[PDB]
DNA sequence: GCATCCGTGAGTCGAGGGAAGCACAATTTAACACTTTTGTCAAG
DNA sequence: CTTGACAAAAGTGTTAAATTGTGCTATACTGGGAGCCGTCACGGATGC
């Protein structure tokens, strides 16, 4: 309804409000000492879904190396933004390289540069230039028959990566129990393992690699951004309207016509809510009412047909999409999947 | 596209890069090892392995979702309390569960072209997409990558599965349940067949013979009056978009100006009936009759109230009874609210 | 000033117009006796 | 007004039969499909 009482008192345009609402963009509750672009973010600032991808999960872009062809840079080493990853291909970002799907393991024996095909289904169990004793394991597979070991002592060393993955984040080598798992956030100075000798230097999301055994703390921002009603309700649960009535009048006194006409707009609102006792986050349902039966009835024709009105299958839609999307929490579904159906869910009530 | 809410889905979902066979098989393997891992660590420390893969299952998902987690802190902190043999179960199924994140994510583009064949049938092409993403999410759990089967492969038949089942149970206004819809629909496909054949519609005969035994015209019949829609009350009638279903059909459940005014005329008179007779038989007939309590009373139950048997009312009331007969035949006050 | 999005457009009547299957566990329904409760009969 | 026997109706299991609800299927499959101009003309309100 032009202009939208939500809009006013939020101070979000048509399009702003549309893009939160229909979760087409993040709006900042809590920018939890965030910087995008080198420039520290701000709450009530909306972030495109690329730009919260950076913030919350970090940069990192996956290369693929043609078959055959051997990488230039080895596991683990850091490069910059144009550097030539493989012979054919330079990545675009600054970060630590990890091979994704080492094709040839070739163990050197000390007695023999002894070289291993790694096939889809198998993956190598210990890192690259590690000293495996006559037994242990190398590459595992499904059938203990093509399992892959060593004859005696060695070194192995990973070559013709399927991938390489650049991504920037900080690796802690470490010895001991490491004192966190994947997934969780650490800011500067958190313990990592070894009893509080490894520390995160910088925030991030921290995924152990047991392989490699390292730490690695992507770098990323624990940001508190948020799309539909969710977050709008959060904005207007907030606001107070005392303190947001003596900012509009002040505003009231500047000299140009333009602004003074703005703020009455807004102030009339503001007016209202204070005056008539209701609050501004009711505009946002919770709960939804639903009609006596008998003024939507299904009621039975003379011919034993039956003819019921619009609003039961209006009704039957939102409760359908409703009870969906309480299924798809309990399963933990993917944030894509979880955001469609918050969207058709609003759909549904409009 | 904003205003088109399936465009806005499938750009989502194209920002997912496609999963390499190399890299299925690691996501798959992850997850198989994570559910392993959680089976562990349910023996480890005793908890209920549903609660534990919840808990893993939340610090993946982060702080940004809504047991609360005062309490998936405290067993959190218990995980990361064991020993460090122990601790490795937690590693592996915290790899896990983001691996199955990912799995699921990468195979959404999957659900779409199974889900376009469905379209028309009773659901919009999202709610198809959502009840196959729920099909997808099943798959995952029960995929095992040592078969050396792809992904699609066995996916398929959950996505299908789940987005079949959905119309069956939320295609109809008044739900049919799906033993029922199979009938309606083999019945439907029985009957094209006959009437491509016969170059005519099939009576209900041809039907019934061709769908098998158990099966004769009367059952047919039956089935297509169950599968008969419910019609819209506010449908158009006429060019002009000013007169629909509803404004035709009476409504039958309240009593009309007539009806209401009739009961009240045979009470009022039924009332000054009993005034002829005694204080106790007119009250035994308006007690064994429902006229007080709104419900019949036994003869039991009236005697409990006055005291006397059983017997001696149904002689009364009999009596009684008899006496409203002898008045009506010499006025015929009461004979038209009969009928 | 222009560019854009929204809501508005007489009344009464009238007929006419109403594309998978199967195996199995669970749940609901219908039949079958068998057991109190109710209306009756004859008496006293 | 009060019993005493009487057969039927209503009520209480008990159990087999319909009925309904739920899970599963392993070659590989991975981003929709309809539409589209006598687009209705005018004035108001808002965002620039």
């Amino acid at each position: 309804d032009v202009p939208s009482k939500i809009g006013t008192l939020l101070d979000l345009s048509a399009t702003e409000l549309e893009q939160v609402l229909y979760f087409s963009k993040y709006i900042v509750l809590d920018p939890k000492g965030a910087i995008l672009n080198g420039v520290p973010v701000e709450k009530r600032q909306l972030l495109t879904d690329e730009e919260y991808r950076e913030l919350r999960y970090g940069k990192q872009e996956t290369y693929p190396l043609p078959p055959g062809v051997d990488a230039l840079v080895k596991d683990g080493e850091e490069v910059v933004k144009g550097q030539e990853l493989a012979p054919g291909v330079v990545s675009r970002l600054d970060g630590v390289a990890l091979y994704r799907f080492p094709r040839r393991v070739r163990v050197e024996y000390v007695k023999e540069p002894k070289d291993y095909r790694v096939q889809p289904h198998m993956n190598v169990v210990v890192p690259e230039g590690a000293r495996v004793e006559a037994g242990d394991k190398i590459v595992a597979a499904i059938d203990p028959e093509e399992e892959v070991i060593a004859e005696a002592e060695g070194v192995v060393h990973l070559h013709e990566p399927a991938s390489i993955l650049v991504v920037k984040a900080r690796v802690y080598p470490f010895e001991d129990d490491v004192e966190v798992s994947t997934g969780d956030r650490v800011a500067p100075g958190d313990v990592l393992a070894d009893g509080g000798k490894v520390k995160s230097d910088v925030y991030g999301r921290v995924e152990v690699d047991l392989v490699r055994n390292v730490v690695r703390v992507v770098e990323s921002y624990d940001i508190d951004a948020r799309m539909g009603a969710e977050a709008i309700q959060q904005l207007l649960k907030e606001l107070d309207l005392e303190a947001l009535e003596k900012e509009l009048l002040e505003e009231m006194k500047h000299p140009s016509r333009a602004r003074r006409a703005k703020a009455r707009k807004r102030l009339e609102v503001v007016r209202a809510f204070l005056d008539s006792g209701n609050r501004p986050e009711w505009m946002i349902l919770e709960a939804v009412p639903v009609l006596p039966p008998d003024l939507r009835p299904m009621v039975q024709v003379d011919g034993g047909r039956f003819a019921t009105s619009d609003l039961n299958d209006l009704y039957r839609r939102l409760i359908n999409r409703n009870n969906r999307l309480k299924k798809l929490l309990a399963q933990g579904a993917p944030e894509i999947i979880i955001r469609n159906e918050k969207r058709m869910l609003q759909e549904a009530v409009d | 596209s904003t205003s088109d809410p399936v465009r806005q889905y499938l750009h989502e979902i194209g920002q997912v890069p496609l999963l390499t066979l190399e890299e299925e098989v690691e996501l798959a393997r992850k997850v198989e090892e994570g559910m392993e891992a959680i089976k562990k660590l349910s023996e480890i420390t005793g908890l209920d392995p549903d609660l534990i893969r919840e808990v893993v299952r939340a610090k993946i998902l982060g702080s940004a979702r809504v047991l609360d987690p005062k309490t998936v802190e405290e067993i959190d902190q218990k995980l990361k309390s064991l020993p460090k043999e122990h601790k490795r179960y937690l590693h592996i199924a915290r790899e896990g569960e983001a691996a199955r994140q990912h799995l699921i994510e990468a195979n959404l583009r999957l659900v779409v072209s199974i889900a376009k064949k469905y379209t028309g049938r009773g659901l919009s092409f999202l709610d198809l997409i959502q009840e196959g993403n729920q099909g997808l999410i099943r798959a995952v759990e029960k995929f095992e990558y040592k078969r050396r089967f792809k992904f699609s492969t066995y996916a398929t038949w959950w996505i299908r599965q789940a987005i079949n089942r959905a119309i069956a149970d939320q295609a109809r206004t008044i739900r049919i349940p799906v033993h029922m819809v199979e009938t309606i629909n083999k019945l439907s496909r029985t009957a094209r067949q006959l009437q491509q054949e016969l170059g005519r519609e099939p009576t209900y005969e041809e039907i019934a013979e061709a769908m098998g035994p158990g099966w004769d015209a009367k059952r047919v019949e039956e089935t297509l009056k169950i599968a008969q829609e419910p019609v819209s009350l506010e449908t158009p009638i006429g060019d002009e978009k000013d007169s629909f279903y509803g404004d035709f059909i009476p409504d039958e459940h309240l009593p009309s100006p007539v009806d209401a005014a009739t009961q009240s005329l045979l009470s009022e008179e039924l009332e000054k009936a009993l005034s002829k007779l005694s204080e106790r038989e007119a009250m035994v007939l308006k007690l064994r009759k429902g006229l007080i309590d709104g419900r019949e009373h036994t003869l039991e139950e009236v005697g409990a109230f006055f005291g006397v048997t059983r017997e001696r009312i149904r002689q009364i009331e009999n009596k009684a009874l008899r006496k409203l007969k002898y008045h009506e035949s010499r006025t015929r006050k009461l004979r038209d609210f009969l009928d």
